RNA sequence: UUGAAACACGGACCAAGGAGUCUGACAUGCGUGCGAGUCGACGGGUUCUGAAACCUGGGAUGCGCAAGGAAGCUGACGAGC
RNA sequence: UCGUUCGUCUGACUUGGGUAUAGGGGCGAAAGACUAAUCGAACCAUCUAGUAGCUGGUUCCCUCCGAAGUUUCCCUCAGGA
RNA sequence: GUAAGCAGAACUGGCGAUGCGGGAUGAACCGGAAGCCGGGUUACGGUGCCCAACUGCGCGCUAACCUAGAACCCACAAAGG
RNA sequence: GUGAUUUCUGCCCAGUGCUCUGAAUGUCAAAGUGAAGAAAUUCAACCAAGCGCGGGUAAACGGCGGGAGUAACUAUGACUC
RNA sequence: CCGACUUUGUGAAAUGA
RNA sequence: GGGCGGAAGACAUUGUCAGGUGGGGAGUUUGGCUGGGGCGGCCAAUCUGUUAAAAGAUAACGCAGGUGUCCUAAGAUGAGCUCAACGAGAACAGAAAUCUCGUGUGGAACAAAAGGGUAAAAGCUCGUUUGAUUCUGAUUUCCAGUACGAAUACGAACCGUGAAAGCGUGGCCUAUCGAUCCUUUAGAUCUUCGGAGUUUGAAGCUAGAGGUGUCAGAAAAGUUACCACAGGGAUUACUGGCUUGUGGCAGCCAAGCGUUCAUAGCGACGUUGCUUUUUGAUCCUUCGAUGUCGGCUCUUCCUAUCAUUGCGAAGCAGAAUUCACCAAGUGUUGGAUUGUUCACCCACCAAUAGGGAACGUGAGCUGGGUUUAGACCGUCGUGAGACAGGUUAGUUUUACCCU
RNA sequence: AUGUAAA
RNA sequence: AUCAGAGUGGCGCAGCGGAAGCGUGGUGGGCCCAUAACCCACAGGUCCCAGGAUCGAAACCUGGCUCUGAUACCA
């Protein structure tokens, strides 16, 4: 899914859904969050 | 399009586990009326390196 | 367009055959019938595979509709149907002109 | 490409390979469209003679 | 092809092969037979070179002999210029 | 393929044999690369004489008659009525 | 449209579909349309040679030391001297 | 996803996406339920997830402005609207 | 992913009719 | 003790339906015209004027505009009146408020574009009204003499108005709109549901409405530089051809410059040409292929002459320089940067003129650029990908035939 | 927010 | 090159035909020894230009003028 574009980029979100189709569930699965952890949630 | 690698990994074809060299698989012993009720001396032979 | 709320013309009916006053309301469609053949027919079409089977219209162009006025004699109760030239404001009985 | 051509050249030269006709001229010419009460009439009055 | 001797394409040469056919439906024209009829086309009978030919059925098989109506239905009373 | 010149050479090294993965499938240190000189979907047979408003061709003589590139409609403009 | 051997119309004719005589040569310019022949006469165009037919009879103009000039279309030449 | 080590990774959760939460009096099927009817049926109430409502999230996809004036030579603009 | 029915039995309470 | 030992437990799970999600995957689509195509526009339905050549018809992405509406009156009819504007008058009152008289062929008004038409009206004011009605035929415009739209003239009715004749079948006339299938409505105290009935439901007959604007009417998004096929010189990108606007060269007239002097040298405002090394315009040739930039190499040709030879003129004293003639015989270089043509500097030189030959010359080379497939950046795009943006790496085949 | 260079 | 956008108080901006304002700036008093800040009042407009329709326009169509963004590809 994140192939090809003349530069590489992913141009979607990289986060799926938890109900997505396999083939179609790549990147960060069901992603409660992303970014990096600090403060509370990195506890 | 085509079967992407992450869905090839569950056909098994060169995706399973590399267990040649591998020493049997690590657990307790089946537990028994001895274990319930009381214990069972056991020695140690070998500290011995598990592949992988 | 604003339109009477009575109306004298020409009725048909047997009982009547002249002109008599006449009330004026406006047409709308009946709620369409889930057991007409065209229906039915259609129901059957779809059931099952291969999806939309009839077309669906798109390209609309019409911004108006002719408007249908139901004429109701004051004398035997039936209905006539006459349609107007299309327009976008409509009224019946409005307020009458200066 | 540009598709779209009119001319009437050689449409007179077709028109009168098979010359203008005229329609034959007709004893007794059709009343077909003439007026009604003026019909009815002539029929009653064909109708009623010796 | 508007326009080919063409700086448009195909063609080195020779022999042999090589492309509007068969079938079904319909139509006009023409030929044949019979004619308000006409078909014997599925069968049957008979037939000794013939899978042919010849006979038979039909009182209603097809088409025609009557049409207008969505239908229920009704269905041409006799031509003058 | 050949000549000269080049990269690497204790390593994620080179290599034989055995074995596993098969076609919208495999396998990919990723080039749509490779899968028997065949890969942006192998090869073989069949459906199949697939369809083509498009290109090519379309076989004897004489005699007689002899055009059209215009109208209307068409997802119609290299077509058809 | 600055124009175009350009694009689009109106009337007629031609070429396309057509050979033949003339314009050296040319699809539509001029003459003229056609079976195979003998004889005569013409049309357009010509009559010094090429090339059939007068170096014919007359009158003027031109002298180019720029390739004088010399064929409807047609293969230009202008303002100005 | 990025690409040793070094130094550093700013602002944006409004959009798209992902995710968390269910008071209930939004909407949202089959089945089940009630009514009318002679029945077919119709009508009403109800209706799970989903969506809407409310949070979070950028080392998720991504984004990250204009127009005027202003210093005692002039220019410029720390400053102001 | 979600509901009904089926598998699918047993018996107890609270609001419900 | 007839429980192998535990955990969950009638929930999981299974089976069948129901709703939601689902480019993970399947199939398919992604108009036309068009001075190539694309982008733009709509010249696709459609009106007025003009082009249009005094009957009718008549084209272009021709010209100036218009249409998808609006109206219970802005429809019908009857009666009365007369409009735009101007002149002369009346407290506040003036350019302009209201009133009065005179003139007034329309110079106003008539829903909207344009054209035509209308004066006891077709305009304005008032009265009364619903002919903007029913039935089916005919004809005209379009045209195939088909349909639709629109319009016209009768027939058979029922009405409005007016004393009446008459007028009235929408809008003063020319545009203002829509098949089949389907659905929906109205009409008959209608026809059928095929064993006969009652009776819901359904199905028909006639006439409307819901719409197809690509307007005689498919249900429809991209990209391809990884690409394929059938064709096209009906059609682009290069040479060649026509043209010559643009590019280049050259004339004529002479207002002025040239310290005084139109013409030594120039030459404004105007005007006539030539050229075919530019580009534009066109689409005639070539798409069963004519190798597509530049340089290198080599030859030849032109003159619109830079230098070299011989001259004429000058605001030519000399030296130098400028204009012009005859003249293409000879010559016109070495380098830095750029793939460059072009350019621009350095230097020498008598001078470092200008051009053609399929923008000479790839079976002569080269391959730097451009111009496939790999890859990076920036801008764009949700994405695949795009870039007349920059970058880097990327095969240059054959002669032995005729001349 | 602040306070003539003009003594 | 065409085409979209925008011209309104000194400046930046709103304005849906009955029709002109918001912030800031200007002017005159007050407060202060005196300036700002603060308080009370006051005055502002060729609505880019020329039309045309319109009960009636800064607004609605047309022309003219000036600033800004855009799309311009296959060769
Ligand atoms: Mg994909
Ligand atoms: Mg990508
Ligand atoms: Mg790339
Ligand atoms: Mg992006
Ligand atoms: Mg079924
Ligand atoms: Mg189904
Ligand atoms: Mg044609
Ligand atoms: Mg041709
Ligand atoms: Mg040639
Ligand atoms: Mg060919
Ligand atoms: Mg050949
Ligand atoms: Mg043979
Ligand atoms: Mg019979
Ligand atoms: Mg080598
Ligand atoms: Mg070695
Ligand atoms: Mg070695
Ligand atoms: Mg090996
Ligand atoms: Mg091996
Ligand atoms: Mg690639
Ligand atoms: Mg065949
Ligand atoms: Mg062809
Ligand atoms: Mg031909
Ligand atoms: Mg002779
Ligand atoms: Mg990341
Ligand atoms: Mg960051
Ligand atoms: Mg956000
Ligand atoms: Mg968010
Ligand atoms: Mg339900
Ligand atoms: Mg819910
Ligand atoms: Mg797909
Ligand atoms: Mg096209
Ligand atoms: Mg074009
Ligand atoms: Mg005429
Ligand atoms: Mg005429
Ligand atoms: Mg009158
Ligand atoms: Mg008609
Ligand atoms: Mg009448
Ligand atoms: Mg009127
Ligand atoms: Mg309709
Ligand atoms: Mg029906
Ligand atoms: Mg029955
Ligand atoms: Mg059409
Ligand atoms: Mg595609
Ligand atoms: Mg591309
Ligand atoms: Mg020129
Ligand atoms: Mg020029
Ligand atoms: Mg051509
Ligand atoms: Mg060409
Ligand atoms: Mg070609
Ligand atoms: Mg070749
Ligand atoms: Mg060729
Ligand atoms: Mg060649
Ligand atoms: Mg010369
Ligand atoms: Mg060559
Ligand atoms: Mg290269
Ligand atoms: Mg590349
Ligand atoms: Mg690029
Ligand atoms: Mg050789
Ligand atoms: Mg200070
Ligand atoms: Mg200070
Ligand atoms: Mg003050
Ligand atoms: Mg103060
Ligand atoms: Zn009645």
């Amino acid at each position: 899914p994140h192939g090809g574009g003349n530069h590489q980029h992913i141009g979607h979100a990289s986060t799926v859904r938890r109900d997505a189709p396999p083939g179609q569930k790549v990147g960060l699965i069901a992603a409660r969050r992303t970014g990096r952890l600090r403060g509370q949630a990195a506890a | 399009g085509r079967v992407i690698r992450a869905q090839r990994k569950g056909a098994g074809s060169v995706f399973k586990s590399h267990t040649h060299h591998r020493k049997g698989p690590a657990r307790f012993r089946s537990l028994d009326f001895g274990e319930r009720n009381g214990y069972l001396k056991g020695v140690v032979t070998d500290v011995i390196h598990d592949p992988g | 367009v604003n339109v009477p709320k009575t109306k004298k013309t020409y009725c048909k009916n047997k009982e009547c055959k002249k002109h008599t006053l006449h009330k004026v309301t406006q047409y709308k469609k009946g709620k369409d019938s889930l057991s007409a053949q065209g229906k039915r027919r259609y129901d059957r079409k779809q059931s099952g595979y291969g999806g939309q089977t009839k077309p669906v219209f798109h390209k609309k162009a019409k911004t108006t509709k002719k408007i249908v006025l139901k004429l109701q004699c004051q004398s035997c109760k039936h209905y006539s149907q006459r349609a107007i030239k299309r327009c976008k404001h409509f009224e019946i009985g409005g307020d009458k002109k200066g | 490409a540009k598709s779209k051509n009119h001319t009437a050249h050689n449409q007179s030269y077709k028109a009168h390979r098979n010359g203008i006709k005229k329609p034959k001229r007709q004893r007794q010419a059709s009343t077909k469209g003439m007026d009604p009460k003026f019909l009815r009439n002539l029929r009653y009055s064909r109708k009623h003679n010796v």
